[PDB]
């Protein structure tokens, strides 16, 4: 997986990347931040409307996913799997809100990739 | 409006299929 360019996580400046949440944490503190992006060399799955998504903490991390398909409004063939900080939820028995917290960083932003593969490791 | 992070996406489960 030798990686190239860098990352939401690496490229954007982190105090940057943290400020961004601030607002969402003064304006949406009922929201989980995340950051859905397409993986380094995604071809198949199209860019996501937006970067930002204000998710729900009353549901689970499945809901997102079922929030992006809406997003790439992708048809019933396409194939798509949200990974979460890299890895796909095979295994959804957990809420955003906590995902979140067992994921996310100090920065308190999410970082997902989104792609047509869950098994490209 | 995208002049600024006023407001990132709204992630609603009730726009889904």
């Amino acid at each position: 997986s030798m990686p190239s360019e860098k990352t939401f996580k690496q490229r954007r400046s982190f105090e940057q990347r943290v400020e961004d949440v601030r607002l969402i944490r003064e304006q949406h503190p009922t929201k989980i931040p995340v950051i859905i992006e397409r993986y380094k060399g995604e071809k198949q799955l199209p860019v996501l409307d937006k970067t930002k998504f204000l998710v729900p903490d009353h549901v689970n991390m499945s809901e997102l996913i079922k929030i992006i398909r809406r997003r790439l409004q992708l048809n019933a063939n396409q194939a798509f799997f949200l990974l979460v900080n890299g890895h796909s939820m095979v295994s959804v028995s957990t809420p955003i809100s906590e995902v979140y917290e067992s994921e996310r960083d100090e920065d308190g932003f999410l970082y997902m990739v989104y792609a047509s593969q869950e098994t490209f490791g | 409006m995208s002049g600024g992070d006023d407001d990132w996406t709204h992630l609603s489960s009730k726009e889904v299929d």
